[PDB]
């Protein structure tokens, strides 16, 4: 605890990483985020939007 | 461009169709800049 200014910069930025990490399976409204599921499934225009 | 087609077929004169006429005989580009038109012609074909 005496070290803990060192210690949460590291804790931070992992923070940071794993959040945009797990920001990649987010839907955002779309079919799925498995990228190719949109692309194996729709037409090219659906797919493209 | 010009031609004949059963009634059935003319949806698929148009971008980014699917179908044995988008495939395999007649097909417009994905950024296609154009109008298509058509009518029935049973009274004359």
């Amino acid at each position: 605890s005496a070290l803990g200014k060192l210690q949460d910069v590291v804790n931070q930025n992992a923070q940071a990483l794993n959040t945009l990490v797990k920001q990649l399976s987010s839907n955002f409204g779309a079919i799925s985020s498995v990228l190719n599921d949109i692309l194996s499934r729709l037409d090219k225009v659906e797919a493209e939007v | 461009d010009s031609f004949v087609i059963r009634g059935d077929e003319v949806r698929q004169i148009a971008p980014g169709q699917t179908g044995k006429i988008a495939d395999y005989n007649y097909k417009l580009p994905d950024d296609f800049t154009g109008c298509v038109i058509a009518w029935n012609s049973n009274n004359l074909d």
